[PDB]
């Protein structure tokens, strides 16, 4: 068991049962912080590159370009690990204290000052425009290799570690890749009718609004990694059974409680996911149900944020 | 605060 | 495979082969960053507490007290996970950007301003003195449960993942726990005559000096986690075959190269360990030898240090 | 810089 490079060691993350959440241990968490670049995105950093290699769009010479932060760091280490140049477009602004980290992974950040994603995606596209032959944009929000990896690793890990007893999957949605791949695995590959729960911010509940056929109005929020403010292609609505919304403050406080009461070094959206699972878990409906929660990242990515 | 693809 | 709490999920860390170090892939690394509180010390945080529970010195009511930083963070999460109060004595000074992290784990830091370890160990002892019945100091530098866990997990993981083909173990020494337990496992439990290599700073080569029967003169250095400036009890000299010394700058630069060229998010002493393994690995002696290197921690513990 | 038990 020796990996040729850091990308092949993705996954195999543990399930830890919570003591201060849910009811008689029906809430268990999957620590995705325990991945090569320390978030769940390590899995898609690996597989998006591998697939691009496999179908010929990524080759020796061509530079990976994209806009993103956990996904940036994931692509950063895979680029380094497999020998690719990489440009990651990013604003000047929020989700910072991460520059020298990405800089430390040898990424060249397109120092893009209207500070937001379009400003980057414009520069991403413009860079992408400049020379199609030299650049490849892996497009996490829609690239099928994103959900595919969760279908093949994240989901099967959950099935095996519970021995087919998972009844519920709770996961924040950024790309939707995580919940989509997981659900497909458990429901379609293993054939078990579980409840898949997408989590999103109450500040920007675009999935809740869409399914209700209500006006889609997104907004700013503090739960880094989720709440994109649109329905991403890698989000398969068809497998989603329920959508829970959680506010930034409660999410942050849930993350702090995860540290102090559970000794689990969780990131902000990990708190969002737990707060929603705790709510579900305290419904008699879910009393005899095993609830599995994805904890996307880890506390030290958040030192300079409201979490601390 | 985060919004629209950034933070992911 | 669901752990009752975060402490039981320790270990099972992967071996990644390096491409830019050693010769024809004879240098492989063990990523201890991939542990519940993200360093190799998670293993001793767990087992020191468990053993103290087992032999009755730690009980409901009694507060863990100690002086330490990775070990602090390890004890922090185990305290939280298992329901203990904990005081960790620390200076005002170096190894900082870690206060709110330990604070985030619910630790109460004894705000101890002569800023150094004795200043803490004095306050540790004084706290320990104040009420023996209420405090328990787990004493990582000498507590046998430190090497014992590496004997039972870290070492057997290395044997299994190499299928008995590890020929060399390279590890920085802080407590000596890691190399001591590992060596014992491989040499004594599995019966293989490998070469165990302790690594220490050239700035404070107290092991090199002791074995040579030379004046022991320690000094300040930047390689956090190693170079205690004395020979710790948990360091079993008897199993040590070789001692390599590495300078702070090279160690730092080796850590940067681990990020940029290997896509491996390593901490400072991980660079020290690699620089020594690369040196050994380029000796024809070790050309047909499988070299296993412990990478004690991960890059994000070091954001505010010279590493970035 | 580190020295004497601190950093461990
Ligand atoms: C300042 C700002 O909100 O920028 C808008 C950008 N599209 C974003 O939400 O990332
Ligand atoms: C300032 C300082 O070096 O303090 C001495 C202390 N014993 C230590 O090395 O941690």
């Amino acid at each position: 068991a020796i990996y040729a490079d850091n990308s092949y060691s993705i996954g195999n993350t543990p399930l830890v049962r919570l003591k201060h959440f849910g009811h008689n241990g029906n809430v268990v968490v999957k620590i995705e912080g325990r991945n090569p670049s320390y978030s769940v995105k390590c899995r898609i950093g690996a597989n998006m590159v591998w697939q691009a290699e496999k179908d010929g769009t990524l080759t020796k010479g061509k530079e990976i370009v994209d806009a993103t932060g956990n996904t940036g760091i994931a692509l950063a280490y895979v680029a380094a690990a497999r020998g690719y140049k990489i440009t990651l477009t990013m604003p000047e602004t929020m989700s910072l204290e991460r520059k020298r980290l990405l800089c430390g992974l040898g990424v060249n950040l397109v120092l893009t000052e209207a500070k937001g994603m379009k400003g980057a995606i414009a520069k991403a596209e413009e860079i992408v425009a400049s020379d199609p032959s030299r650049y490849v944009m892996l497009k996490q929000f829609e690239n099928p290799a994103n959900p595919q990896i969760h279908r093949e690793t994240t989901g099967p890990e959950i099935w095996k570690d519970t021995d087919g007893k998972v009844d519920v999957v709770v996961a924040g949605v950024g790309t939707g890749g995580s919940i989509t791949g997981i659900s497909r695995a458990i429901k379609l590959d293993f054939g078990k009718q579980i409840t898949s729960v997408a989590v999103e911010p109450v500040e920007s509940p675009v999935i809740s609004q869409t399914l209700a056929g209500e006006e889609v109005k997104p907004g700013p929020h503090k739960i880094q990694g989720i709440g994109a403010g649109f329905i991403p292609k890698n989000l398969d609505l068809s497998i989603i059974d329920r959508v829970e919304t959680v506010d930034s403050d409660t999410a942050l406080a849930t993350a702090r409680r995860l540290m102090a009461e559970e000794g689990i070094l969780a990131g902000i959206s990990s708190g969002a996911a737990v707060a929603a699972a705790d709510r579900l878990a305290k419904l008699p409906e879910f009393a005899d149900k095993l609830i599995v929660v994805i904890l996307p990242s880890a506390s030290e990515r958040y030192l300079s944020t409201a979490l601390f | 605060t985060f919004e629209y693809g950034d933070g992911i």
